[PDB]
RNA sequence: AGGGGAUCGAAGACGAUCAGAUACCGUCGUAGUCUUAACCAUAAACUAUGCCGAUUAGGGAUCGGACGGCGUUUAUUUUUGACCCGUUCGGCACCUUACGAUAAAUCAAAAUGUUUGGGCUCCUGGGGGAGUAUGGUCGCAAGGCUGAAACUUAAAGAAAUUG
């Protein structure tokens, strides 16, 4: 406890919310660099991620988010259908820009494009499917935090959040909870114990 | 840095990588700075006081900067039982 | 076959340091290697080292912290007089201010700087900067 | 019969700028265009009105990718919030028996983290 | 063969500034 | 320059391989270098199936199959349009082509 | 010609004089993409063209000619850069080359051969670089001697502010542009070598981009 | 030098094509193609990449031996044999990636080399003349090994770009 008190232990509600969204199910391939965040692989089956280690590292990611002076410098990216609504809702509740769907490569390098931005931080849903964004992010010295499953590239990614990264409920739940911690760390919620008034299903996707 | 009679003569002094100790050259794109906020006793975020880390492009290119961050956080008491030696 | 365990050790250290490692493995251990390591330590270029002692030959584990540029070995042990010892420092050292060339003489092995104060010469075994 | 960009830019801008006051009838579009546009040719006037009335045929039956007329625009951010009464992830009410099922090493994580008091049942899974 | 406009450029400096007799 | 990693032969780890005869020009080529095609066909073409069926004396009948394995040299490979030239990047692709399973 | 409109955050901060000097920009290694930055802070930058060479390209009618220009910039007191750009006409090629040359300004590290008298005059170490069959060498030299180098690279070393150095070349040096790019890499690596005098730990500070607030 | 000699087929003889066709196409056909006892020692004899030793990144296949395990199948049936999962040793190989190397094609070596030294053996220095003349040596011969000079020339050559 050099730089953190004992109030940061996960609350009782969190663990059920996490294992109710099937966030502990991975793919067959196991990356070598994420081996430390792996206990063991199930006999004749998938790997299992530790949501307990997810909790503190996610809090640290929120602590990274709060450090930026104005929220408008944070940018969040998503391309797969499963994350457009969750990303836009996260952008609406906190302060951040969101890029959903096609990325239009050249956004951070060309100063004549319509979508020209000068962000200070990047949040990525999936390194594999948003690999192109990382490539230009590596040109102008911007850190990136990204959500990763058991198998995923780690190029130029300082912070990786181990999650299912492909489930319907897991991605939305993680994005909602991340918003919850950033607001908790600010003065909006005013208290750790009081519950938030928004329901988990808001950060989901609907077919039509 | 060099000196002759106690006065600095170098044009500038570069910084060093925290993970490996190599100096980060100018125009070395892919090297980033990480700022982590500091929380108080009741959970609020203290403004203006923070500890800064720097990572060079070489370690990012190899992809181990996440583990380096784990090492730095555990050394400065930011995380619990996330890194260990087998 | 193995013709220079010292060359193998320095090559492995140079590779690991260039790769950013913090610990290295050296399979064969000898008196020249062990006496080499404290010489490395006295200038701060390495950290702790541990040599586990199995009954065959022993091993070496030195701890690196960066801060090391290169460490090489001269394979033909030439004979150098005292008067031209500065030719070698002109040849394979970036500057005279720092860097050391290690010699072996009847009074133990030492760098070329303390060897000059001892006013002694001998055979060349390596260098580091 | 392939139309160039000159008609295309005007058709998208007119359609998105003035959606509700004008309808699927071509006769209306012909007389409406020149008060709200400056066009130097009658045949091009026919070109724009002719395609725009065909496009509204597809607007009446579903949506087209790349067009967001104002009426369509309001409804998406007005359907932004859809709220089911009971949370799908929640299982205290959704599942008749509140207690849920996990695997062995997941309960072992529960012991490791210290949250032993959660009531869950462990069932083995193995095929080999 | 870019030697046509070096007489009255004055917008750049050449290596061997051609001295005139 | 090397055009192919495998020398267009597929022989690494041995010194010699017995040759074979081309089915078209009677040339000699190494067995691993020749192109091999396995073919399964009917005794009669599909329009004649009914004629055989009603001309048989065994009520319902099942026509037997025919199995052949033809093998060609590379010179005969692209003159009969069995194989065709590919691009520089498309050369290094050894996956079998996806046969059409809907046929419009 | 007339007053410029900033497009990036740096342009507005420099225009308002909200940043102290160039050295923190070099320390934080931020990319530069707008040429008014260099000449607003660093006047009296001299530029110098090497030669101009035609380049051909065939077509049905015949051929078609392009022009390639070699330009480097420097102030003779520790800043240097070069740019390469081709165009159909010399005037456009030279002006755009001057722009990119200004965009490519780099600092150099000097030092004292042997004993120290102040007044930095030579390289700290020996450095060399290779770029596609061209190798260029820089060696520290005693005070007083002239430049021992080819006439092409003598201008670059003169404009780098270095007064004494020794040079050696190997490989196919016939490509002058490639030789110049190798020299620029050799001079660029002067700060990349970790000398023992940098062993003292330094203090990390927050960047101006994070701690300053831009205008609307 | 003996035995054997089905099939093809150097040499050779016919039939066509063509202005000519001593060839490509078709019918014959000697040596040879097989084997026993002895010579010859050259091949794009190619991975166009010498041998020994140390280090350097991820992955999944696969051949031989050993070790652990949940099951299925089956027999005068158990342990063995067949199949499945994980680790390790030794091989023939393959995919992605470059912190590295090269002029490039491309390479886990073609890396650890201008910051140049682990040990050992051989060969080349612009293109022709020329693997020729001559001497020596081995072989029944065909030939092998060693191997010049006079003279002549400002270009030959390698990788890649546009046509
Ligand atoms: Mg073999
Ligand atoms: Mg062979
Ligand atoms: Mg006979
Ligand atoms: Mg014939
Ligand atoms: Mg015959
Ligand atoms: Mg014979
Ligand atoms: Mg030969
Ligand atoms: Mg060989
Ligand atoms: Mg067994
Ligand atoms: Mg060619
Ligand atoms: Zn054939």
């Amino acid at each position: 406890p050099a730089n953190l008190p004992s109030i940061f232990n996960p609350t009782s509600a969190d663990i059920e919310q996490l294992l109710a969204a099937q966030c502990h199910i991975g793919s067959k391939n196991l990356n070598v660099h994420m081996q430390p965040y792996v206990w063991k692989t199930r006999a004749d089956g998938v790997n299992i991620i530790n949501l307990g280690k997810t909790w503190e590292k996610l809090v640290l990611a929120a602590r990274i988010i709060v450090a930026i002076d104005n929220p408008s410098d944070v940018c969040v990216i998503s391309s797969r259908p499963f994350g457009q609504r969750a990303v836009l809702k996260f952008a609406a509740h906190t302060g951040a820009q969101a890029i959903a769907g096609r990325f239009t490569p050249g956004s951070f390098t060309n100063y004549i494009t319509r979508s020209f931005k000068e962000p200070r931080l990047i949040v990525v849903t999936d390194p594999r499917t948003d690999a192109q964004a990382i490539k230009e992010a590596s040109y102008v010295n911007i850190p990136v935090i990204a959500l990763c499953d058991t198998d995923s590239p780690l190029e130029y990614v300082d912070v990786a959040i181990p999650t299912n990264n492909k489930g319907r409920h897991s991605v939305g739940l993680i994005w909602w909870m991340l918003a919850r911690e950033v607001l908790r760390l600010r003065g909006t919620i005013y208290n750790r114990e009081t519950p938030w008034d928004v329901m988990p299903d808001l950060y989901f996707y609907r077919d039509p | 840095m060099e000196n002759d009679r106690g006065e600095i003569v170098d044009l500038y002094v570069p910084r060093k990588c925290s993970a490996t100790g190599r100096i980060i050259k100018a125009k070395d794109h892919g090297s980033c700075q990480i700022t982590i906020a500091k929380v108080d006793e009741n959970g609020r975020a203290i403004q203006g006081e923070n500890i800064i880390y720097a990572f060079s492009g070489f370690v990012r290119a190899m992809g181990e900067s996440d583990d380096a961050l784990n090492r730095l956080a555990q050394r400065d008491g930011l995380l619990k039982n996330v890194w260990s030696a087998q | 076959v193995r013709t220079s365990v010292l060359h193998d050790a320095l090559n492995s250290i140079n590779n690991a340091e260039k790769m950013g490692k913090r610990q290295v493995m050296i399979r064969p251990s000898s008196k020249v290697i062990v006496k080499f390591l404290q010489v490395m330590q006295r200038h701060g270029y390495i950290g702790e080292f541990e040599e586990v002692d199995n009954h065959r030959s022993g091993k070496i584990v030195v701890q690196l912290n960066g801060r090391l540029n290169k460490c090489g070995v001269i394979s033909p042990r030439y004979n150098v007089r005292l008067a031209e010892l500065e030719k070698w420092v002109t040849k394979l050292l970036p500057a005279r201010q720092f860097g050391y060339v290690i010699l072996t003489t009847s009074a133990g092995i030492m760098d070329h700087e303390e060897a000059r104060r001892k006013h002694v010469a001998g055979k060349i075994i390596g260098f580091f900067y | 019969r392939v139309r160039t960009k000159t008609v295309k830019k005007s058709a998208k801008v007119i359609i998105e700028k003035y959606y509700p006051r004008l309808t699927l009838d071509f006769e209306t579009n012909k007389r409406v265009c020149d008060e709200i546009a400056v066009i130097s040719s009658k045949r091009l006037r026919n070109k724009i009105a002719g395609y725009t009335t065909h496009l509204m045929k597809r607007i009446q039956r579903g949506p087209v990718r790349g067009i967001s007329f104002k009426l369509q625009e309001e409804e998406r951010e007005r359907k932004d919030q859809y709220v089911p009464e009971v949370s799908a992830l929640d299982f205290h009410q959704n599942s008749e028996t509140g207690m849920l099922d996990i695997d062995q090493e997941t309960k072992d994580l529960l012991k490791h983290l210290g949250f032993d008091s959660i009531p869950v049942n462990v069932i083995p899974v193995t095929q080999s | 063969e870019g030697e046509a406009e070096l007489k009255d450029e004055q917008a750049a400096e050449e290596i061997a500034q051609t001295e005139k007799k | 320059v090397k055009k192919r990693k495998n020398n267009g032969r597929n022989k690494k780890g041995r010194g010699h391989v017995k040759p074979i005869r081309c089915s078209n020009c009677a040339r000699c080529t190494p067995k691993d270098k020749a192109i091999k095609r396995f073919t399964i066909r009917n005794m009669v073409e599909s329009a004649a199936i009914r004629d055989i069926s009603d001309a048989s004396v065994f009520a319902e009948y099942t026509v037997p199959k025919m199995y052949l394995k033809l093998q060609y040299c590379v010179s005969c490979a692209i003159h009969g349009k069995i194989v065709r030239v590919r691009s520089r990047e498309g050369r290094r692709n050894r996956a079998p082509p996806p046969r059409v399973r809907y046929n419009k | 010609e007339k007053e410029w409109q900033p497009v990036t955050k740096l342009g507005r901060l420099v225009k308002a004089g909200k940043i102290k000097s160039m050295e923190e920009i070099y320390l934080h290694s931020l990319p530069i993409k707008e040429y008014q930055i260099v000449d607003y802070f660093l006047p009296k930058l001299k530029d110098e063209v090497m030669k101009i060479k035609p380049v051909q390209k065939q077509t049905r009618a015949g051929q078609r000619t392009r022009f390639k220009a070699i330009v480097l910039i420097g102030d003779s007191d520790g800043h240097v850069g070069l740019g390469i750009k081709t165009s159909k006409e010399v005037a456009t090629a030279i002006r755009a080359a001057i722009i990119i040359a200004k965009l490519s300004v780099i600092p150099v590290r000097r030092g004292y051969w042997g004993a120290n008298l102040g007044r930095p005059h030579s390289l700290p170490v020996k450095q060399s670089g290779k770029c596609g069959s061209v190798t260029v060498r820089l060696i520290p030299a005693p005070r007083g001697t002239s430049l021992v180098a080819s006439p092409a690279v003598k201008r670059l070393l003169q404009l780098a502010g270095i007064e004494d150095a020794y040079t050696s070349s190997s490989g196919s040096t016939k490509t002058l542009e490639n030789t110049l790019k190798a020299t620029f890499a050799a001079v660029a690596n002067t700060y990349g070598f970790l000398t023992p005098n940098l062993w003292k730990e330094t203090k990390l500070i927050r960047s101006p981009l994070e701690e300053y607030a831009d205008t609307l």
